[PDB]
């Protein structure tokens, strides 16, 4: 019943604003207050701001002051959180949380959270993967089972989802988690466990897709010839 | 503000309790809750005021805030209560969180990890850049250290490794990154990638190919 | 008897009680005659300290409302204890010049050393002779 959902989180450049909205339902909004807590990736929680039901208390973090601002329209059911002269370290998922009162006390606890929204600012900007083939070993393995893949360098933001041959392949596939490099690109390889016996007959391409920047690619990976 | 110490983690083996402290200068001044974060999901409340479960949180979760130390205790740990845990109280009007300790059940036994180690290819190598890639897969615990090698001997720039990640078969994964520029490739004779995984160490290897 | 005010923290005023007033019925104060007001609250936390702030409107209008003691302290056995009930009874002599008015709203916040203690808004007071 108790609901709120948040959105308005993107892409931003140092110096880039953001508005962010939580949208309540299925409790008097107006009688609770509801706070703003961010986690970076891989982090911890981190509280941002808050404010009473009737919005006559904002409470800020030391290191969002000045930049954050947070509202109320109660009338909408909706709490507001304006973000200006964004910093990367602001980069995180933000969640709205309603307290189980009207104020903050020593007592108060989040009873309930969104689903999150998350924000990234970064000098980066869009960018899709270059994608390269990594050709099966010549030595194979012990075993009659071959490895194949491809690396998606170089691409922002996330996500980027890998499948080979168009889905019809997703036995060995395993596409592993990414890495954020010093250039602030993100790089990941998926690897399909293969039959060696295959590999002369048998055709993988890997399907690498990245929404943000309206590509696709399609490289088939075969054995690497001297 | 003020702050609260978290143990960073803490291993338990299924049916034994946890035991997660939450520690600050003054905590039975003030009351302490205590929220799970699940991977990919939203924190969850499961002690609210030092010594007090929701309705709807299992029986086996209880809390305490005595000496200026907090301590949730799950007591018949299972492998649903595998999560972070963040302690929580109010610097007045700030709500100090915890650093986080990530509880984590040994349902399964040790396992080794797989290595997979590709060469640069020749297309990067053709756009005067070259990475080589060590994929890790299957191993639990979910702990790695990753070194890399040139001619056998230590390598320090270009190592961008990841962070354990659960595979579905709730083993874990991981890769490790070395770039370099084309030439430096070829001016050795072999780079190795060597994953050390509980006590045991498994290494790949790969050269130059004309 | 027992009367109606909306919170403004977390729930820690249990009851509140005017004499011979009830619920959310005006609750008529005279001015020149002593008021009284009881509540029941829980300590949120360990303080020594415990200090009134009031804010008060009259038909729309702030108003400041003078010679409140501010320290409840005076009004309760302090210190107070974390996870302990209280019962505070506090005197206010209205001033004979107090003006008049069928529309009030007060809202009362007391601080602690660790944060708010408790917080209400009274809506149906009614000031006359």
């Amino acid at each position: 019943e108790v609901q709120l959902v948040e959105s308005g989180g993107g892409l931003v450049q140092p110096g880039g604003s953001l508005r962010l909205s939580c949208a309540a339902s299925g409790f008097t909004f107006s009688s609770y207050a509801i706070h703003w807590v961010r986690q970076a990736p891989g982090k911890g929680l981190e509280w941002v701001s808050g404010l009473s039901g009737g919005g006559g208390d904002t409470d800020y973090a030391d290191s969002v002051k000045g930049r954050l601002t947070i509202s109320r329209d109660n009338s909408k059911k909706t709490l507001f959180l304006e973000m200006n002269n964004l910093r990367p370290e602001d980069t995180a998922i933000y969640y709205c949380a309603k307290l189980t009162g009207y104020g903050s006390t020593p007592g108060s606890y989040m009873d309930v959270w969104g689903k999150g929204t998350t924000v990234s600012v970064s000098s980066a900007s869009t960018k899709g993967p270059s994608v390269f083939p990594l050709a099966p070993s010549s030595k194979s393995t012990s075993g009659g089972t071959a490895a194949l893949g491809c690396l998606v360098k170089d691409y922002f933001p996330e996500p980027v989802t890998v499948s080979w041959n168009s889905g019809a392949l997703t036995s060995g596939v395993h596409t592993f988690p990414a890495v954020l490099q010093s250039s602030g690109l993100y790089s990941l390889s998926s690897v399909v466990t293969v039959p060696s016996s295959s590999l002369g007959t048998q055709t993988y391409i890997c399907n690498v897709n990245h929404k943000p920047s309206n590509t696709k690619v399609d490289k088939k990976v075969e054995p690497k010839s001297c | 503000s003020f702050e609260l110490t978290q143990p960073p983690s803490v291993s338990v083996s299924p049916g034994q309790t946890a035991s997660i402290t939450c520690s600050g200068d003054k905590l039975g001044d003030i009351y302490a809750s205590w929220y799970q974060q699940k991977p990919g999901q939203s924190p969850v409340v499961v002690i609210f005021q030092d010594n007090k479960r929701p309705s709807g949180v299992p029986e086996r979760f209880s809390g305490s805030n005595s000496g200026n130390t907090a301590t949730l205790t799950i007591s018949g740990t299972q492998a649903l209560d595998e999560a972070d845990y963040y302690c929580q109280a109010w610097d007045t009007s700030t709500s100090v969180f915890g650093t986080g300790t990530k509880v984590t059940v040994l349902g399964q036994p040790k396992a080794n990890p797989t290595v997979t180690l590709f060469p640069p290819s020749s297309e990067e190598l053709q756009a005067n850049k070259a990475t080589l890639v060590c994929l890790i897969s299957d191993f639990y615990p979910g702990a790695v250290t990753v070194a890399w090698k040139a001619d056998g001997s230590p390598v320090k720039a270009g190592v961008e490794t990841t962070k354990p990640s659960k595979q579905s078969n709730n083993k874990y994964a991981a890769s490790s990154y070395l770039s370099l520029t084309p030439e430096q490739w070829k001016s050795h004779r072999s780079y190795s990638c060597q994953v050390t995984h509980e006590g045991s160490t498994v290494e790949k290897t790969v050269a130059p190919t004309e | 008897d027992q009367v109606d005010v909306k919170d403004c923290a977390n729930h820690e005023i249990k009851k509140v009680l005017v004499p011979g007033c009830h619920g959310s019925e005006p609750c008529i104060i005279h001015r020149g005659k002593p008021f009284q007001l009881e509540a029941l609250f829980e300590a949120n936390q360990n303080s020594k300290t415990a200090k009134i702030e009031i804010k008060a409107s009259i038909d729309g209008l702030e108003v400041d409302v003078p010679g409140i003691d501010p320290n409840a302290c005076h009004y309760m056995k302090c210190p107070l204890v974390k996870g302990q009930q209280y019962d505070i009874k506090y005197t206010w002599n209205v001033p004979k010049i107090a003006p008049k008015s069928e529309n009030v709203v007060v809202t009362v916040k007391v601080m602690g050393d660790n944060g708010v203690l408790a917080c209400a808004i009274a809506t149906h007071a009614k000031i006359r002779d």
